[PDB]
């Protein structure tokens, strides 16, 4: 089979491309 | 004979006939790459052919020889983005690297990753392997993104060649797949992540190198092999004497460690504990303060010089900026500076403080052709020393000083004379030293 290998798993963003941020939030009405 | 840089826009330094030392070629290299006087000692010349480093004092005479300007000395997590690992910093009266060194290290890192001098770690499982490959795609995305970002604007040339050859062995559909996945990563990164996480070029280089620290084997470490190893103290004697069977690893954070070649590494010593190092032919003998010692037989005198250069450099980086552990690898500048009671590129604050405690001579933090006297500029032009603004030079700093001490120095509304020099003291703290 052509697709019977790990590269046809669902894409997952490499953690090397994960630049975390604090992302605090506030609810203002 | 030429010195190569991992920076692309920098053409290589070609040398004519004559004698040079690795140190002054490193000075020239540093000036060419805008490397600061502060970071200069982090670099060294590497022969990619013989796979050996040059000691600072090694003489080169001109044939055809390709040497590489490499950042040699390294401290894992210098970047500080690893919340688990140790923290590294320069003392203040402050990060390790400046922008120049960072850029060069980034370029060098890319080079190492692609040419596989930084070999990718072995997979624990098939899944882990695939994850590694994915990370490599990520690294490619980082590299390309950075390039595009720098100039204000295929993954194949940005991943390890091994993985490239591996991928080239898979069916065409899978290769199309890898292309698509990579394109999606790149697009999603540049369109969303750059803006959302406000990713600068700095952060990018940092994450790249930080990732190299965990993606590849023994990054920033130097491993030397031997079949004749001796560790001896007042408590133990371990004599290993069987192809090579034993490994001695050198790193900035952990120092000198050793093990049987495939065991967990055994700690022999951190650098400030070392008193001195002796070389005889290929045999290296390292001595600690408590008289515990290591002896090992390397494959040549050159490799010995390489090893001891590494250890001596780290000692200079972590223990005493104005000292050397072995005459055979003694840097000319450290020697001449010891002889002339002159400091390395310390901050002016340290100089002031040292004056408060008890003039001071120190190399400039900005450029290599100047010695700051505490603030007044002294110029060093091609072996000759002179006061800035004057037109009379001397064959050495000492003669200049001798002549200088006899003068009445005038500044705006003030007159005085040089008195005495507060030369460097053993193992004193300064920004020249890396705290770990």
């Amino acid at each position: 089979t052509l697709m019977g290998n790990p590269w046809f798993q669902r894409k997952k963003l490499p953690s090397v491309l994960l630049f975390k941020k604090p992302s605090p939030f506030i609810f203002i009405s | 004979v030429e010195v190569i840089f991992y920076l692309s826009d920098r053409e290589p330094l070609r040398l004519g006939s004559g004698e040079y030392t690795a140190e002054e070629l490193c000075i020239r290299a540093a000036q060419a790459c805008r490397i600061s006087p502060l970071c200069h000692n982090l670099f060294a010349l590497y022969d990619e052919n013989t796979k050996l480093w040059y000691a600072p004092n090694r003489t080169i005479t001109v044939m055809s020889l390709r040497l590489h300007y490499r950042m040699r000395f390294y401290f894992t997590n210098w970047h500080g983005t690893n919340d688990n690992e140790q923290s590294v910093w320069r003392h203040s009266p402050t990060p390790l690297l400046d922008a120049s060194s960072l850029e060069y290290l980034f370029a060098q890192g890319q080079y190492d990753l692609v040419k596989c001098l930084a070999p990718i770690r072995d997979p624990k499982t098939e899944q882990d392997g695939h994850d590694i490959e994915n990370e490599c795609l990520g690294m490619a995305v980082l590299a390309i993104s950075h390039y595009a970002m720098m100039k204000k604007m295929s993954y194949k040339r940005y991943i390890p060649e091994t993985l490239n050859k591996s991928i080239r062995q898979r069916n065409l559909l899978t290769r199309m797949r890898i292309n698509n996945v990579f394109k999606d990563f790149l697009k999603e990164f540049n369109n969303k992540t750059i803006c959302d996480s406000s990713v600068s070029t700095h952060d990018l280089k940092v994450k790249y190198l930080a990732t190299l620290e965990t993606l590849t084997k023994h990054y920033g470490a130097e491993i030397f092999e031997t079949s004749m190893l001796l560790i001896s103290s007042e408590n133990e004697m371990n004599w290993f004497h069987s192809v090579l069977y034993y490994e001695v690893m050198v790193t900035g954070n952990l120092g000198i460690q050793w093990r049987h070649k495939p065991e967990e590494w055994n700690n022999f010593s951190f650098f400030p504990e070392i008193t001195h190092i002796v070389i005889k032919e290929s045999v290296v003998s390292i001595n600690k303060q408590d008289n515990k010692k290591m002896e090992l037989k390397l494959s040549s005198h050159e490799e010995a010089l390489s090893f001891v250069s590494l250890v001596d450099g780290y000692f200079r980086l972590t223990a005493d900026a104005h000292h050397y552990l072995c005459t055979d690898v003694a840097p000319p500048l450290i020697v001449h500076n010891i002889q002339n009671g002159c400091h390395g590129p310390i901050c002016t604050e340290y100089a002031i403080n040292k004056l408060r405690q008890e003039y001071v001579l120190r190399w400039s933090c900005t450029d290599f052709d100047n010695i700051l006297m505490t603030n007044f500029q002294i110029e060093v032009q091609k072996g000759r020393y002179s006061l800035h603004g004057s037109d009379r030079s001397f064959p050495s700093l000492g003669d200049l000083m001798s002549h200088l001490k006899k003068q009445i120095l005038r500044t705006d509304n003030i007159s005085f004379m040089l008195k005495r020099c507060c030369q460097p003291k053993p193992r004193e703290i300064s920004n020249l030293l890396v705290a770990t």
